[PDB]
This record gives C-alpha cells, structure tokens and sequence, in this order.
C-alpha cells in the first residue's frame, strides 16, 4: 500500500487523541472554576447591593 | 407561577410597598413568601438578593419584626456589611431594636470616613438621605429640615431628583408655592420624561393662582394648561394630566377648551373604564360629581 503525498485520506494511525481530549477537559474545568465565581463576584460587586 | 415575579420586579424598582395599606401590605408579604420559598426557578441571583432585602424591609414595615433579623442574618453573607444597603439595614435595626439614636453617631464618623470617598457618591447620597430621615425624628418636624437639606443638597448633590422632589412637599404644604415650581422644573432637568412632575408642576401653579391677582390668575392658569398638556404628550390614559386639563377647563370652559373638554372627556371616560382599579373611584368621582 503506497501513498504518493503521504496519507491525507486516513484519519491517522497515530493521533494524540488523549492530549486533545484532556485539553478539552481543561476547558471544561476552567469553566467550572470561573462561572459561579465570576458571575457572583462581578454582578454583586459592581452593583454593590 | 412565574407571573408572580413580575410584581416583585416592579416592587423592587418602584418601592410600591412604601405607600401600601398595612392590610394589603400584610397580604403582600404573605403572597410573597409562598412564591419566594416555592418558585425558586429561572431568576437571577441579583434579583434574589434584591427580593430578599425587599422582604426584610417589608417585614420591618410589617408589625412583627423579629423575622427581619432572620432575613438580615441570611442576607449578611455577601459583601459583608460595607455596601450602602447593609449600612441602611444596620442603622434601621439599631434604631428600631431599642429606639436608641446610636446608629447616627456610628454613621456620623462614617461620613467623616467618606471624606476620602471610601465609597461611591450614591452611597453617601443615600446615607445623607437616611441620616436626615433619622434627624427628622430627632427633630420631630420643622421647615428647617429643608434648610438642613440645603447644606446637604445645594452643597453636595443637586443631581438626586428625589431631594428636590421631597423639598417640594415641604415648600408646598405651608411654604411659598412658587419655589416648588422652580424645584419641579429642576426635576425635569434631571430626567426628561417624568410625567408626574408634570402634573404636580401644574397643580402647584394652580394653587398659587388661587391666591394671586386676576392677570396672574389667567397667566398661571394658561401656563398650567400648557404644563398639563405637556403631561398628555407623555401618556394617553394618564389620569392626572387629563384630569387637570379638564379641571382648569371646568374652571374656564371657553369655546376651544370646550372641544378639549369633549376630547378629554372621551379620554377620561376611557381612563375611568374599569381597566384601571381604585384610581377609577377618584376619576369617576370628579367625572360624575361635576
């Protein structure tokens, strides 16, 4: 089996899918960190209720 | 039922509770608590705590007040006590809990600590308002309360329309009825579209005209017409602008105003239609009386 250009059709045999998935999870955890924090902090601090 | 929160949204922004009968206020607090405890869905935290303090202030308005301590303790969690509201809650608590004057002096140095502007301008604007509200209990009533307002109003913050509006009342009750016209004009300066300062600014002219000369009577009545007509452009069913137009037209009754009486009568009967509640009783009373 021969590839003229190197394989462009095959997805890969050798992705670092684990790195991609973990980076996505890093996004989700940082959401979990900031959203209650920033929503409470800024809305209630700038309104000075 | 989420329709409930609509009134609550009004009641925070409008302070509708302030002029409510303790019978309907007691109903209001009972009707509130069921939705406050039950319908906890889909409403913001900021609305939550605005509703929570508005529960506190209803409860202090209520005749039982121990629950006020409950609500305050639960609401003391956030931003400590330094915001304008917790200064209000602690002052009214310290003033009501024992009928001791103490909070004022504990608030007095606070304004002397506001010499650095440690808090925003609206904060000690409201502190000036509520410390004067304390002081008019210290000095139970007088016209010099307004003179106190001047050292608080014309020195520090013309911008609060509430201050000029309140000053109008003390001028209007027994003071000269002309400086209320100036102050209500200043209210118009602050906000473009206050349509109840429009009705009042005409009423104070009318009451001034009742004690004036004939040429000033006609002059002030004509200005009152043009101010009440200025009311009308901001609203269709506004009961007080249309009514005050019709009132001075009842007084004068001259041909072109007789047409405006017919038009105002159609609009005032539309107002006195039952779309409006209780206000209709005052509207119909003047309509059918004369």
């Amino acid at each position: 089996r021969i590839t003229p250009s190197g394989q462009f059709d095959l997805m890969s045999p050798t992705f670092e899918k684990g790195k991609l998935l973990i980076t996505i999870f890093v996004l989700l955890v940082i959401t979990y960190f900031i959203r209650p924090s920033v929503s409470n902090k800024k809305l209630k601090s700038q309104w000075l209720i | 039922k989420d329709l409930v929160r609509e009134k609550l949204l009004t009641i925070m922004n409008t302070k509708a509770y302030t002029q409510f009968n303790p019978e309907q206020l007691l109903q209001l607090e009972n009707e509130m608590k069921i939705y406050m405890k039950s319908g906890d869905s889909a409403l913001t935290e900021g609305n939550y705590f605005f509703l929570m303090e508005m529960l506190f202030y209803v409860l202090v308005y209520r005749n039982q007040d121990v629950d006020a301590q409950v609500v305050y303790n639960t609401l003391r969690d956030r931003l400590g006590e330094n915001s304008y509201k917790m200064v209000i809650m602690k002052a009214t608590l310290l003033q009501i809990n024992g009928n001791d004057k103490g909070a004022i002096e504990y608030l007095e140095n606070l304004l002397n600590d506001d010499l650095e502007y440690e808090t925003d301008f609206v904060t000690y604007v409201s502190i000036a308002k509520k410390l004067i509200a304390i002081k008019t209990t210290s000095k139970n009533l007088s016209q010099e309360s307004v003179l106190k307002e001047v050292v608080a109003l014309t020195d520090k913050f013309p911008l609060d329309a509430e201050l000029w509006w309140y000053a109008s009342e003390i001028y209007f009750e027994m003071g000269q009825f002309e400086k209320a016209c100036y102050c209500l004009e200043q209210v118009l300066c602050i906000t473009p579209f206050n349509y109840a300062c429009f009705g009042r600014l005409s009423e104070t002219l009318y009451y001034e005209a009742l004690r004036s000369k004939k040429q000033t009577k006609t002059e002030l009545l004509e200005k009152a017409l043009k101010n009440a007509l200025r009311s009308v452009e901001l609203s269709e069913l506004y009961l007080k602008g249309w009514a005050l137009v019709n009132i001075i037209s009842r007084e004068l009754g001259r041909n072109k105003q007789n047409d405006l009486i017919k038009l105002s009568a159609s609009k005032l009967k539309e107002i006195s239609a039952k779309s409006n509640n209780k206000d209709k009783i005052t509207a119909e009373l003047i309509l059918n009386k004369i």
